[PDB]
């Protein structure tokens, strides 16, 4: 009768030691929520193997004989051929019906969290918040009893049909999910997200329409988007769990799922988040809709404290791991830090110098290589300097030394690099649990710049563009401006450049507020020559554009004139096909022509795509879902009469390969 | 994947500035559309 046993649900005694604590975490409750939330997640992620986890998309990533670069959490790791990933696959897809049904509950559990978790460590690039929340689930999920209510394993076991499970199996879940919330808010607790920084333009959305009808749209972005999502993870965090705040914290929650959901395309998250919410109410409110101890008794009340414990302790471990750090902290998916950091990557240069011959070439930024994730973690840059240097002899290219040259910015600030540019990669020391000695350290000082740089973007015409750039002493950077961008001016804000132009071998020293004119088509070297950073800028305009452009609106002009009457001498023969729009029985036209038909013609098609009605999206929008599902199943079993009956003739193959591909209509 | 996939120009890969007519916000956690 105590208010603290009526709001915890528990007395002050029954922590007191540890048998009156696992008589506490295995009292009987009822298994409805359980087995609605176990019904729910395995129809999600039954919905969810074809589309995000790559089962329509996979004759295209394991091709045999293509040789690319992986990036998995162990080198030992390796793919098998794709016919063993398409059972792996039908294997996974099998044990999320089973733990959907509910048919052989703790078989079809295994049969999904191996192959899940399989797929999950053979690549580093697919890693994200989602995807380790569904393998703690089907984890969790593995031990519990989920089975006991509203499922065919009840109809086909009577011993097994409507009894009681512990309290733990609730306890886990609801801990897990209380700490997705606080660990994702106590993460939104940085500088670049309660200033408003990241995710700035999300304001311009049609859904925040209500919202500018009381605020600006600054302010918008900064008390809606940034401050509410925070206060709304804890107060999703703290209120479900007390009875008098439930209501409204499920309307809140579900009211930020949807918006979730409807603005990015992160898939199924946000009906995961929306299934687990109604978790927090009684074990047996499904049920009104519808109308000494032993050793597993202690080995559940262990399993409980050690996976709470290492859930909060996993998010901040990233000070024994310190070879995965690097301006951001860890591999991303494990550390709640949802859409915190921005990125916009400038350039990438990969050079390479034989060893033999000593010649100096330069590769493709992004060949052999299927993501773009290894920019900006030196592990995965390590990989892909191992492949290169295993992959290039196919090339005639003897042993090589690779050098990299990225430039990358968080959050809007100066372009800088990330790696040493004067470091071979090939030969480099990196070790999972020292610290990397070639990465760059984040200009952290240059933080208030951020406002002024903003001045000059508002400052431009309407066809200037501005590049900023932060340098570090003795390191230089070598361009080619190219012919077409005449107009190039180079401005110094902040310590001390050398220019050089290697046409006549010049070079001028520029101070703070000095401005140059670049040469086009030419080779110039920036030097920095002082012994702190220098930031300085690229201001440029595309002259060709230009030029198009205002020959593009004369032609428009001259048609114009045309039409509405004006411009009573003939025709010239060049304006012909624009009145006629079709190159039959005549003379080629010329590009300005051709790209004035083809600029009239996409406009049309922007046009009649806007003016579409919303069945119809609807209707392509499920058409092409029915493609995916289809083309995933017809490859399925395509692999499996080919592990199993063996392979046919390539004709037949092609014929299978051709209709498995073919459009419903 | 031939010589005209695998290596660049000297003049090619040195281009810094790259203007339009050729978001910038990736966000990480945003499965990649691919049918
Ligand atoms: C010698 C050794 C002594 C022990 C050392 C270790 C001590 C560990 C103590 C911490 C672990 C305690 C576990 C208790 C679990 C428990 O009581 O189970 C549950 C508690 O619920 C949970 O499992 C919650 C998980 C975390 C969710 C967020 C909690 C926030 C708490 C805020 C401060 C209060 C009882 O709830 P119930 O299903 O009976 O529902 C009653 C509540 N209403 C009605 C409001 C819905
Ligand atoms: C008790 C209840 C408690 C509350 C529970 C709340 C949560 C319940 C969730 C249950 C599952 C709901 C369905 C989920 C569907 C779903 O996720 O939709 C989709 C995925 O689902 C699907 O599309 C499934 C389609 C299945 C195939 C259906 C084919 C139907 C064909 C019918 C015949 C057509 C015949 C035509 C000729 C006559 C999300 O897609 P996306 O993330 O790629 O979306 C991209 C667009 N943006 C970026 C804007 C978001
Ligand atoms: C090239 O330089 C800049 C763009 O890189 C532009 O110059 C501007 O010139 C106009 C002319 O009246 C001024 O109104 C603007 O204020 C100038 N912008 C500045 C100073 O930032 C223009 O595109 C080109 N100018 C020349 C002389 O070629
Ligand atoms: C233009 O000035 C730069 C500023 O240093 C000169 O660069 C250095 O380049 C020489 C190569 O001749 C190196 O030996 C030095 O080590 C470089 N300096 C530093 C600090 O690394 C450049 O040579 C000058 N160009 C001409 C044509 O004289
Ligand atoms: C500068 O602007 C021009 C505007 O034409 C861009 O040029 C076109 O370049 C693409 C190359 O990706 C060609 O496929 C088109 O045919 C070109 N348009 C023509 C010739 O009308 C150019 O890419 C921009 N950037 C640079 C660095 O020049
Ligand atoms: C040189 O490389 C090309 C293609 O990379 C190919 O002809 C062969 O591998 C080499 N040829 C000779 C003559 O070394």
């Amino acid at each position: 009768d105590s208010r603290i046993g009526k709001l915890l649900g528990f007395e002050w005694t029954d922590l007191s030691s540890w048998r009156r604590l696992v008589t506490l975490l295995n009292r009987p409750t009822d298994p409805a929520s359980l087995a609605v939330f176990r019904f729910l997640f395995g129809f999600l992620m039954v919905l969810d193997i074809p589309q995000e986890r790559g089962l329509s998309s996979l004759d295209r990533k394991y091709l045999d004989g293509l040789d690319v670069c992986r990036f998995p959490l162990l080198d030992a790791l390796r793919p098998l051929p794709l016919d063993w990933m398409y059972l792996v696959y039908t294997i996974m897809f099998l044990g999320a019906l089973g733990m959907m049904l509910g048919l052989c509950y703790r078989i079809s559990c295994v049969l999904f969290l191996l192959p899940y978790w399989y797929v999950f460590l053979l690549d580093k690039t697919s890693w994200n918040n989602h995807s380790y929340l569904y393998g703690l689930l089907a984890f969790q999920l593995t031990f519990m009893d989920a089975n006991h209510y509203w499922s065919v394993d009840g109809l086909l076991n009577a011993h097994r049909r409507n009894a009681h499970v512990p309290l733990w199996n609730y306890a886990v879940l609801r801990g897990q999910i209380f700490i997705v919330y606080f660990i994702a808010g106590v993460k939104k607790l940085d500088a670049d997200w309660v200033e408003g920084y990241s995710m700035e333009y999300l304001s311009r959305h049609w859904l925040f329409s209500p919202f500018k009808l009381l605020l600006s749209e600054e302010l918008t972005s900064l008390l809606v988007v940034h401050w509410g999502g925070l206060l709304l993870d804890l107060s999703a965090g703290f209120l479900l769990f007390f009875d008098v705040s439930r209501s409204i914290g499920l309307f809140f929650v579900s009211y930020f799922h949807c918006m979730n959901s409807q603005l990015f395309s992160i898939g199924m998250f946000s009906y995961v988040m929306l299934a687990s919410s109604p978790l927090f109410c009684s074990p047996e409110w499904p049920r009104k809709l519808v109308s000494k101890p032993g050793l597993r008794h202690q080995l559940g009340a262990a399993f409980t404290l050690l996976y709470l414990l290492e859930q909060l302790f996993l998010p901040y471990s990233h000070f024994l791991t310190q070879g995965y750090n690097n301006w951001t902290n860890g591999l991303y998916g494990y550390s709640w830090d949802m859409m915190v950091h921005s990125r916009s990557h400038q350039h990438v240069k990969i050079t390479y110098r034989d060893g033999r011959t000593g010649e100096l070439g330069y590769l493709n930024p992004g060949v052999f290589t299927q993501s773009r994730r290894w920019k900006d973690h030196a592990d995965m840059l390590k990989q892909y300097a191992t492949c290169l240097s295993r992959l290039l002899p196919k090339y005639n290219v003897t042993e090589p030394q690779i050098y990299f040259d990225i430039w990358v910015s968080i959050n809007d600030r100066f372009q800088q690099r990330i790696f040493d540019p004067r470091v071979d990669i090939v030969q480099a020391a990196w070790s999972p649990f020292q610290r990397t000695s070639w990465v760059q350290p984040l200009l952290m000082d240059l933080s208030p710049w951020r406002a002024k740089l903003q001045e000059i973007k508002s400052s431009l015409d309407n066809h200037t563009e501005v590049v900023f750039i932060a340098d570090f002493p003795g390191l230089h950077l070598e361009n080619f401006v190219s012919e077409d961008l005449g107009n190039t001016s180079i401005q110094l804000l902040q310590g001390e450049v050398t220019v050089e132009l290697v046409a006549e071998q010049k070079n001028q020293t520029l101070r703070e507020g000095e401005k140059m004119q670049l040469p086009a088509g030419e080779y110039h070297k920036v030097y920095t020559t002082s012994p702190s950073p220098s930031c300085y800028m690229y201001v440029y305009v595309n002259t060709t554009e230009l030029a198009l452009e205002q020959d593009l609106a004369y032609l428009q002009e001259l048609k114009e004139k045309v039409e509405n009457g004006s411009e009573t001498g003939p025709l010239p023969p060049e304006l012909q096909p624009l009145l006629e729009g079709e190159v039959k029985g005549g003379p080629e036209p010329t590009p300005l022509v051709q790209t004035f038909l083809r600029r009239q013609q996409r406009l049309q098609e922007i046009e009649r795509r806007r003016n579409t009605p919303f069945h119809e999206r609807f209707f392509r929008f499920l058409l092409r879902k029915l493609y995916v599902f289809r083309r995933s199943f017809l490859m399925t079993c395509i692999s499996l009469r080919n592990l199993i009956l063996g392979r046919p003739s390539l004709e037949q193959l092609a014929q299978e390969v051709t209709y498995a591909n073919l459009r419903p209509f | 994947e031939t010589d005209q996939e695998v290596f660049l120009g000297p003049p090619e890969a040195q281009s810094f500035l790259s203007s339009h007519t050729r978001l910038t916000e990736r966000f990480w956690e945003s499965y990649i559309y691919n049918g």
